[PDB]
């Protein structure tokens, strides 16, 4: 049977949280796309012990017009496929995140900050987050990074120089990252224009379909629950859903979703019975084609990019293949990935699958662990006044980081 | 399960370490003195180092000769080759009676090789060749175990060509043969079309790639055979071995000479070795006197296997002189070459052991009650009469609901099914109207 999500929690602290020795502890703030995770980097404890917000990256204002809500509570939201692309629904996310966080007083937020983006970000894009940050905000240096490159700094053997696979599944993207050397390939990385999101659309426009009787019992914070809980992801597609052909194996398996009652009712307050749906919804990074489009799919993607490369580079890359993010959650997904890179590697060799200790959190951990590192290596960061002749299309080349590339932007 | 037989008993001599025979031992009962001759015979094959040497097994009807023959193919066991014939193969129609008995010598003796058998097999991923013309072409191949590449000569790309492989067909190739073969187009192109003449099959679950080591059995005739005519060259594909019919034919002397000689060179080099093994011309009485003269010729020759004869006859007429007798139906000529084995007749309680023995390989229990009727049908009749009742003795008991022959039901059969002895006894008696 359906629960119902938790709302509106009590976040609130005291102007700053200021350890012993450097006073300009950064925040961390892992803008996510589903939801942003934020909190202060709190040095000198090995488990970060307070992630604080999680809240859905999601803001009201209604035919009110005149008001308008942040926190967990029709709806907006900033970005547009992962990258963020509005004005103030930005502001009033961050606005939310720094207030809750507490602040100091003046007329700046006095502490320097680390920030998730795109595996790439346009360069109009880093320019308006920059300006949008310096600006109103006021942040004395700011770090830009990739979240699941801060998830691999997190969950490596050691902190030293490494190469490996980044399998990343998150709101409304996948993404294979190879990287070399501590380096991201970004020339013949490739990106899967599918997730988590398309998944849930797709599973609600099913039972919508399936149960015509009752369209407004089913909404996207139940097929949450269904795609969360009772989902999983298969070792061979067709082969499973053969066994799922015959009823006697069927009613074994198939999941009985009571909805809330007011004939034994369910020709309204249905069981929802979900059998291939709960195959057919995981499915889609695999095989696109189950929607209309038209791409490659996370299996023949892996071994397009792998196989333009020396093939002993490979058989080095090969080994560290790493899941991380929002979609890698389902179970069986560490299977499925490395049965199916069984079939495309040489016939003796060898090959490592690698799942994230905590793979929502771990975008977070790593943005923090690598930040109460490198508090003092000011070749690392961009400090304010960078930013005034440098015109935020600009970056600075840590791991961890998107390539940057010498360019400016005309502005007037 | 395999079929029950009138010698699947017999599973050896079943001589003791010394060279002495067991009273019942592997499947026979009785005939030490008779087959303790036997295991100097086996140690005689052996031995490679004789040729053309013969034996002759004497004694009446039932008294045990082809099981012995056939017991000493168990001693040998499967590395040595064993050809039985029946003396009346000799009269083909399309070779003359020599050229019979000469192309069975051959058959009795074998190389064996050894070889590495060694399959590449997968779904095709990629054809490309390699200057002017093709040098030699590389191909992949895919498995769930994983991917290889291999590096084909132009004679097996032909072959591809000619079986009408593309990729994402399923193959096998062997590498040594050069032998090549489509499965069918791998499923996962299954939905190129809805409706399409082509065969699907999985990609394959097993290894890309696999070695044995193997051996292969071929004897000198089987050499003869196939390089006296021209090979026919025909895996069908071509109309012209339509036209000309098979035939056997007399293999002349001088390829048997050129044999002899290229089989010298390759044991010389390791690559062979040889196994002289045993012919045995059963019912031997039933050659020719021009046959038998041919054998003094044939025994004689320093590649001839070991040979073995067997006869039941007393002292009739020599086929062929419409004259002239002599024991066993032999030539005198020919019996002072080949060593004389005697067969003796059975004693009651041998043949009681012979048809427990048998009952037990057949699958059917027995009473002592039954049995001892059983035993003593046989001293009237013959053994080979009493082993042929247990069947239909326990498919009557079967029949009736009971799982154990019993005296009533071998009583029932007997007055059932008759003898040649009490047949003949009845035709004597109504003598005028048949
Ligand atoms: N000593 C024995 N031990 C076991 N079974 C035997 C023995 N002697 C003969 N037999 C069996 O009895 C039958 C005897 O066949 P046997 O070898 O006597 O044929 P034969 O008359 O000598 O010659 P042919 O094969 O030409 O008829 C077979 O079923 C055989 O297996
Ligand atoms: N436990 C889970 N099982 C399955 N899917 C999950 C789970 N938790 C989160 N998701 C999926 O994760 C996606 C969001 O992941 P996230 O890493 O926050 O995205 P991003 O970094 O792009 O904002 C959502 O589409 C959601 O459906």
């Amino acid at each position: 049977p359906f629960r119902d999500a938790r709302a509106a929690p009590d976040p609130v602290l005291e102007a700053g949280p200021v350890a012993h020795g450097p006073l300009p502890v950064p925040l961390v703030l892992d803008n996510g796309s589903f939801q942003v995770r934020a909190g202060w980097a709190c040095p000198g404890q090995d488990p970060g012990p307070e992630p604080r917000l999680q809240f859905r990256a999601v803001c009201a204002r209604g035919r009110g017009g005149a008001r308008g809500a942040s926190g967990p509570q029709m709806l907006r939201s900033p970005f547009d496929r992962n990258v963020p692309v509005n004005l103030e629904l930005q502001e009033l996310l961050l606005d939310y995140s720094f207030q809750h966080l507490g602040v100091s007083s003046q007329g700046c937020v006095d502490h320097p900050i680390v920030l998730t983006e795109a595996v790439c970000n346009p360069l109009y894009s880093r320019q308006m987050m920059s300006e949008l940050l310096f600006e109103c905000y006021g942040i004395p240096k700011v770090a830009y990074g990739i979240d699941s490159l801060f998830s691999f700094y997190h969950n490596k053997p050691k902190n030293s120089m490494c190469s490996g696979l980044i399998i990343s599944s998150g709101y409304q993207c996948t993404h294979v990252l190879p990287i070399l050397e501590g380096r991201l390939d970004a020339k013949n990385c490739k990106r899967i224009n599918l997730g988590g999101s398309q998944a849930a659309g797709y599973l609600q426009r099913l039972l919508q379909l399936k149960y015509p009787g009752h369209l407004a019992a089913i909404t996207l914070s139940r097929m949450e629950e269904i795609l969360h809980e009772h989902s999983y992801i298969a070792e061979d597609y067709v082969e499973e859903l053969h066994k799922w052909r015959c009823p006697d194996y069927y009613e074994n398996n198939v999941h009985k979703m009571q909805l809330p009652f007011s004939v034994f009712n369910l020709a309204a307050y249905h069981q929802l019975f979900v059998g291939t749906e709960r195959i057919r919804a995981p499915e889609i990074i695999f095989q696109p084609s189950l929607i209309g489009e038209e791409q490659a799919g996370i299996a023949e993607t892996l071994q397009y990019i792998l196989d333009r490369y020396p093939k002993d580079i490979q058989e080095m890359l090969v080994q560290n293949v790493f899941l991380t993010g929002g979609n890698t959650m389902y179970p069986g997904m560490k299977a499925r990935m490395e049965k199916e890179l069984l079939e495309m590697r040489p016939f003796r060799s060898s090959f490592q699958v690698q799942l994230a200790s905590n793979p929502v959190l771990d975008a977070w951990y790593g943005a923090r662990d690598w930040a109460l590192n490198h508090l003092d290596d000011n070749e690392v960061w961009i400090t304010r006044k960078e930013y005034e002749e440098k015109g935020g299309e600009y970056l600075k080349e840590h791991c961890a980081s998107n390539i940057y590339v010498p360019i400016r932007l005309p502005k007037q | 399960t395999q079929r029950i037989a009138s010698h699947s008993h017999v599973k050896g001599l079943g001589l003791d370490e010394s060279g002495l025979a067991k009273q019942a031992a592997s499947g026979l009962v009785g005939q030490e003195n008779a087959r303790e001759a036997c295991g100097v015979i086996v140690e005689l094959i052996k031995s490679k180092k004789m040729a053309g040497r013969a034996v002759l097994l004497a004694g009446p009807p039932g008294t045990g000769k082809t099981a012995l023959a056939l017991a000493i193919a168990q001693e040998l066991g499967s590395k040595v080759p064993f050809c039985p014939m029946v003396g009346s193969e000799v009269y083909s129609t399309e070779i003359k009676k020599t050229e019979v008995l000469m192309e069975n010598f051959r058959r009795a003796i074998g190389l064996r090789i050894k070889e590495t058998k060694e399959v590449y097999e997968g779904e095709v991923t990629e054809l490309t060749p390699c200057g002017k013309t093709i040098s030699h072409v590389i191909i992949g191949l895919k498995t769930a175990k994983g991917t290889k590449q291999l590096k084909l000569d132009p004679s097996i790309f032909e072959s591809l060509q000619k079986e009408r492989v593309e990729a994402g067909d399923v193959i096998y190739i062997e590498a040594n043969s050069g032998a090549v073969k489509r499965q069918g187009r791998c499923d996962t192109y299954a939905t190129e079309f809805d409706l399409e003449a082509e065969e699907y099959v999985p990609l394959p679950k097993g290894d890309v790639h696999k070695k044995k080591e193997i051996i292969q059995d071929v004897t000198l005739h089987d050499l003869d055979v196939a390089n006296a005519r021209p090979q026919g060259g025909q895996d069908i594909l071509s109309m012209m071995g339509q036209l000309m019919k098979p035939k056997k034919t007399e293999i002349t002397d001088k390829l048997r000479g050129e044999i002899n000689k290229v089989v010298n060179k390759y044991i010389d080099q390791g690559i062979a070795e040889l196994v002289p093994g045993v012919l045995f011309v059963d019912e031997v009485h039933m050659l020719d006197i021009e046959c038998f003269t041919y054998l003094h010729r044939a025994l004689e020759s320093s590649i001839a296997p070991i040979v073995i004869f067997a006869s039941n006859r007393g002292n009739c007429v020599i086929r062929g002189t419409e004259d002239i007798t002599s024991p066993h139906g032999i030539p005198l000529d020919l019996l002072d070459r080949v060593m004389i084995i005697r067969t003796m007749l059975y004693t009651p309680q041998e043949m009681k052991q012979i048809i427990k023995i048998r009952a037990q390989t057949e699958g059917i229990n027995i009473s002592e009650e039954a049995l001892n009727h059983l035993g003593e049908i046989g001293t009237k009749t013959t053994l080979r009469y009493s082993v042929q009742l247990l069947t239909p003795a326990n498919l009557l008991a079967k029949i009736n609901g009971k799982d154990s022959i019993e005296k009533e039901h071998v009583e029932e059969i007997s007055e059932l099914f008759y003898d040649a002895k009490s047949s003949a006894k009845i035709l004597a008696d109504q003598q005028d109207k048949y």
